[PDB]
DNA sequence: AGGGCTGATCGTGCAAAAGTCGTGCCAGCCGTCT
DNA sequence: AGACGGCTGGCACGACTTTTGCAATCGCAGCCCT
């Protein structure tokens, strides 16, 4: 979590994003396949949430390279794991002395 | 924090202080002992990084 | 029409109480209720960067701790002196005792002696309140730190070296008596007093991050305004329709009879949700037939309110009314209260009337503002002033309002002219 | 404080009844008003509700004439359970309106001797009938009353016990006649046309002519209620576009043609 | 509880305030330089129980009972400047205007 | 325009609509004195065409017969007491149309209880409740007819005086079928096309002099209802007919 | 060839014991004046 | 310098609230036991 600040906007939400969306997203999808397996659901349901996970866990790697993940009333794609590894914004840059 | 989520004890290290979740074993004269109603190790605040 | 026990009519109505019923309630659980939608809702089937400065002050105790570091002290004195810094709280005093330290410490040649040594070059820190002691003793490094030619210096230290009881007390005749006070020198004194800066470490915690949440609200705007609560908040979520007409075109008989009962499921969600709705619709409207007289009479001026007589008026279920009541907020142009601080406890009233607990709190607070500094006024001027406003209140009830209002003793808020 | 709209009119009579009224009011004691039928003796007693009881006491008007049945008399008197074809809810509020107030009936000739005698059984100890088993209670209710036929006339009748008549008549509250009075009643139909010249909401005077207030002190207007001012105002309401207006009606159905 | 403008700064000198008025704001046309204090806000604390300590606090001390903290708005430092004029708006509801 | 229903050719018809429009505007009670199948609520349609609160219609449905403890629960309705269960005010004449007027019929029969609450509802007062205190005030105006005349009543002591008089206000007096002379003829022409419509029947095919002759000897008591009767006698006759079919009559009894 | 019997679906309450508040009231104590 | 007084707070008893702990029996009829 210390990577991953707060950053109260107004104070009243903490509102953490781009850090922890796609992980409350994982998180939760996780823990409904989790229990849905142990009920003997059928198939095509089983496979179905399991794509949605596979999905969300290749946009928490790379969003830009697969899917389009964008905020609250933002169409911006998010920051993934990659994203700040990456690009002009990354940890690589400002690295060099910046 | 919360309990078995994301920013939460018993997981990614203590508090701002020494002192415990629960409330009990706050203080520096315990340096490495576990609280039994709540797990939590009684060190620095840096660690949680 | 008179007869009694007659023949009996057949029952068309049924109490059918179901725990699906209760859960639907929620008691109001409000954002509690939104993470049980939430939990149903992943358990149900076919249903539904910033600038981050991150720079502050660690209350002055990073700075503390930098500034006995930055005195030259020795390893094992700067270990001591770290030691002694965490024993330090909010306000500035130490939490734990020199014993407890020296127990911490764990060392035979460790002694209170140089245990005290360290907390006294500690307590001569950087910043104001680094005592770890009584305000006293606070007063006592201020009173160094200020000018020695502040008038009464020398008869504060007396009092605060061992009569601190007598002032505590405001037993001004015997503090007098035992320290030869001259006549308006408390006064002085007490003036001087006033600038101590009590509680240092609570003004170098400026920062004070805001909590609130919006819940219910009471805008009210042109009166009776239907001011919604937080229908923005409101999850209204619903069941996935795509997966329910693949849940219809299912080959399978069985798999479509589970899809058959995860639409009652949604169903039975999606008449809960409207029925929380309507819940909440009504009480705002029983609320507000009367909400608006109590926010122009005022606090003081709040009239009982039952919740049976509330439900009654609503026409809804008595039981349903105090469930919905509670872990329920409703934000007012006034303020943000409770459900229960909406509703007004019920207390006898002259004059054919009923008047809230709350509304005697806040007439006697009004009554106390109105009141000699001196002298604070007496449970029996109080009782006497509410008989003045006939509010059929007797002594013991002024105390019950007194106590809700957290009214000084009238001997230790009297105090010195 | 707040005083209630009334018609002006020299009534030295209406004046001491008033202040007999202002004298009674400190006193909590059965008060007796020999209002005839139209004599406005609800008014009064309203007006005396305003002093006569504690400052924003209970009030409440329920006449005995308009019961309908018996048994929803004895429902007035409080009902604990068991009683009628539906004993799940039972408040019957008449004694929890009496309950910290007085009382004011119209025409309590009417009564049942049982309703009467009960009344006094009641009003007398102060204790309160339950239909249903109870503990009575003693509710603190002051006691009015306005009727038109004597009390004498009912005591050779027989109809009030000289018990019942004695302790329910404390204080006798004799109503002015509406024929009594002339010159008082004529300022009061004045003042009461200023009144419905205003309720009309018709910016015109109304205005008057001699031989209508002739005709008025003709009518025996044995109601001093605003009723029969009332019906003179409609009479005048019929002819509109006049400055002031020309004879009046007596009924609807007289002068048909 | 809501938090209110009156002046009432703990921990802080007369010389300090000895400019402000007593709703909070300072007088029109005043002079500032450094990080003077403008408008005196305060938060609330929660409330605590018996707690002897504080308790002898507020008996000798009183009027804060550390129930406010300093959270009052002051220039910016290296700024230097006069007042031109105050302004303050309040929401319906909400009749304080000490000096408004 | 409430469809002009009963249009009276009758200056005197006319008067009564004028009076009837000038009270609508008010909001105070009125007496409408009517006779039996005479004025079967057409001045009350009037009233509400030119009702002050025209958007919203008023209750009307003045005509109720009910017992004496019928008409007792239709003035109180609580859902604890009386035999029928879970409904409160079940009649809700005022609930039926706030504001407008309060309309009534057959008040006769009232009892003098049930007089006495109608005298209390003509004036400003609160509702009735068999339980507990009615403090809720609708505020609404009144309307009522009767076929007889209530001076005698009130002096045959049968009915409230204070009652009759304040409701009273203004009596709206009305002509019954044996008013009605030269309008009958186009009553009797307005009902032969509503018939003709209502039965399907191409037209009104026509009358007849022996037809009309038939029905000024009729004795014909209901305003309409002796002009409902023979149209729907005439519809009856003259659809497979499709002719005036002389004179087509209804009676309760019929031999050879 | 005849009996048992098995699970689908079956929707806004309440009450009763418990708890808790309103109100009054007595017992001691300290500030005090005699 | 022992008693007047008012406070305060515990102690008690009725009066209002309120929370949790409470769901069968179907009418289908085919399958299994006898
Ligand atoms: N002195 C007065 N001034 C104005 N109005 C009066 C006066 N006396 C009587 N009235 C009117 O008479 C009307 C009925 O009076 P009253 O006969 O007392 O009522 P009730 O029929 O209930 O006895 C009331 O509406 C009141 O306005
Ligand atoms: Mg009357």
């Amino acid at each position: 979590p210390d990577l991953r600040p707060l950053v109260p906007l107004d104070g009243g939400r903490f509102a953490t994003s781009d850090l922890n969306d796609l992980y409350r997203r994982v998180i939760n999808r996780n823990n409904r396949l989790k229990r849905l397996l142990d009920l003997a659901a059928p198939d095509i349901i089983v496979r179905n949430e399991k794509r949605m996970l596979q999905e969300a866990v290749d946009a928490l790697l790379d969003n830009g390279r697969r899917g389009r993940a964008i905020t609250g009333s933002n169409k911006r794609p998010l920051k993934s794991l990659a994203d700040m590894i990456k690009g002009k914004q990354g940890r690589f840059r400002q690295n060099l002395l910046g | 924090p919360e309990r078995d989520g994301l920013f939460c004890a018993r997981i990614f290290g203590p508090v701002k202080d020494y002192e415990c979740l629960c409330g009990k074993y706050k203080r520096l004269k315990h340096r490495g002992v576990i609280c039994e109603k709540c797990g939590v190790e009684v060190t620095q605040t840096k660690v949680r990084r | 029409m008179k007869q009694g026990l007659q023949l009996r009519l057949s029952q068309q109505l049924a109490m059918t109480p179901q725990l699906q019923q209760a859960i639907r309630l929620l008691q109001l659980s409000t954002l509690e209720l939104q993470q049980e939608l939430q939990q149903a809702l992943e358990s149900n089937p076919l249903l539904e960067l910033p600038v981050y400065q991150g720079e502050t002050t660690q209350t002055l105790q990073d700075y503390l701790m930098w500034q006995v570091e930055l005195t030259p002290f020795t390893d094992t004195d700067r270990a001591i002196a770290t030691s002694i810094v965490d024993a330090v709280d909010d306000t500035g005093y130490l939490t734990i005792q020199i014993e407890d330290i020296v127990d911490s410490i764990g060392d035979d040649e460790i002694g209170l002696e140089e245990v005290e040594a360290v907390l006294k070059r500690i307590q001569r820190f950087d910043p104001v309140g680094v005592a770890a002691k009584d305000l006293r003793d606070c007063l006592l490094i201020q009173l160094s730190q200020f000018a020695k030619e502040t008038p009464w210096l020398e008869e504060a230290r007396l009092i605060i070296s061992d009569h601190l009881d007598l002032l505590a007390n405001h037993d001004f005749r015997t503090l007098m008596r035992v320290t030869r006070l001259k006549e308006e020198v408390l006064k002085e004194a007490v003036n001087l007093i006033q600038s101590l800066d009590p509680r240092p470490g609570q003004s170098i915690q400026t920062s004070e991050p805001e909590y609130v949440i919006p819940d219910v609200l009471v805008r009210k705007v042109s009166g009776r305004w239907t001011v919604e609560l937080n229908a923005d908040s409101i999850p209204r979520l619903k069941i996935n329709q795509q997966y329910a007409a693949m849940g219809n075109s299912a080959r399978n008989d069985a798999d479509g009879q589970f899809i058959r009962s995860n639409l009652q499921e949604a169903r039975w969600l999606i008449k809960s949700l409207e029925s929380r709705n309507d819940t909440l619709l009504r009480v705002s409207r029983c609320i507000v037939e009367q909400q608006q007289a109590f926010f122009e009479q005022g606090e003081e001026y709040m009239k009982p309110m039952v919740l049976a007589d509330i439900a009654q008026a609503v026409e809804m279920h008595e039981s349903t009314i105090s469930r919905v009541t509670t872990q329920k907020y409703l934000h007012s142009p006034r303020g943000i209260f409770e459900l229960k601080y909406f509703f007004s406890s019920h207390v006898n009233t002259e004059g054919g009337g009923e008047a809230s607990s709350t509304a005697i709190r806040a007439l006697v607070k009004k009554l106390i503002a109105a009141e000699n500094p001196a002298k604070p006024l007496s449970d029996s001027k109080l009782t006497s002033m509410l008989s003045e406003q006939g509010i059929m209140v007797a002594r013991r009830t002024v105390a019950k309002y007194r106590e809700s209002l957290s009214i000084p003793p009238s001997n230790q808020r009297k105090q010195l002219v | 404080a707040e005083y209630k709209d009334n018609l002006l009119g020299e009534a030295n009579s209406f004046l001491e009844v008033l202040e007999q009224v202002s004298h009674l009011a400190p006193l909590d004691k059965p008060v007796l008003i020999i209002g005839e039928r139209g004599t406005g003796k609800e008014l009064i007693a309203s007006r005396l509700h305003y002093l006569s009881s504690r400052w924003q006491g209970p009030f409440i008007s329920l006449n005995c004439a308009a019961l309908n049945e018996n048994l929803l008399d004895s429902e007035l008197f409080g009902h604990e359970a068991g009683a009628f074809t539906g004993a799940q809810k039972r408040h019957p509020g008449r004694f929890e309106r009496a309950d910290g107030g007085t009382l004011f009936l119209d025409e309590l000739a009417t009564a049942p001797m049982m309703v009467q005698e009960k009344l006094l059984r009641v009003i007398e100890y102060g204790e309160l009938e339950r239909v249903g088993g109870s503990q009575p209670l003693q509710v603190n209710v002051r006691l009015v009353c306005a009727t038109n036929a004597d009390l004498p006339a009912m005591v050779n009748e027989g109809t009030f016990r000289a018990d019942l008549l004695d302790r329910l008549a404390f204080d006798v509250v004799q109503l002015p006649p509406l024929r009594e009075r002339e010159s008082d009643i004529m300022l009061m139909a004045e003042y009461f046309a200023i009144q419905m010249c205003r309720e009309i909401k018709l910016p015109l005077f109304p205005g008057f002519t001699e031989r209508a207030r002739e005709t008025l002190l003709n009518y025996r207007w044995p109601g001093n209620i605003r009723e029969l001012k009332n019906v003179v105002e409609r009479s005048v309401y019929r002819h509109g576009t006049s400055d002031y207006p020309l004879d009046d009606i007596i009924i609807d159905p007289f002068k048909r043609r | 509880g809501p938090e209110e403008i009156t002046a009432d700064i703990p921990n802080v000198g007369e010389a300090a305030l000895s400019k402000l008025d007593e709703s909070g704001i300072v007088y029109i046309g005043a002079e500032v330089t450094g990080g003077d204090i403008l408008v005196g806000k305060v938060t609330p604390k929660g409330e605590t129980q018996l707690t002897p300590e504080e308790k002898l606090l507020r008996a000798i001390f009183g009027e804060k009972a550390s129930d406010v903290k300093d959270s009052s708005l002051r220039v910016p430092n290296g700024v230097s400047g006069t007042v031109i004029d105050v302004q303050v708006f309040t929401r319906d509801g909400v009749e304080k205007d000490k000096r408004a």
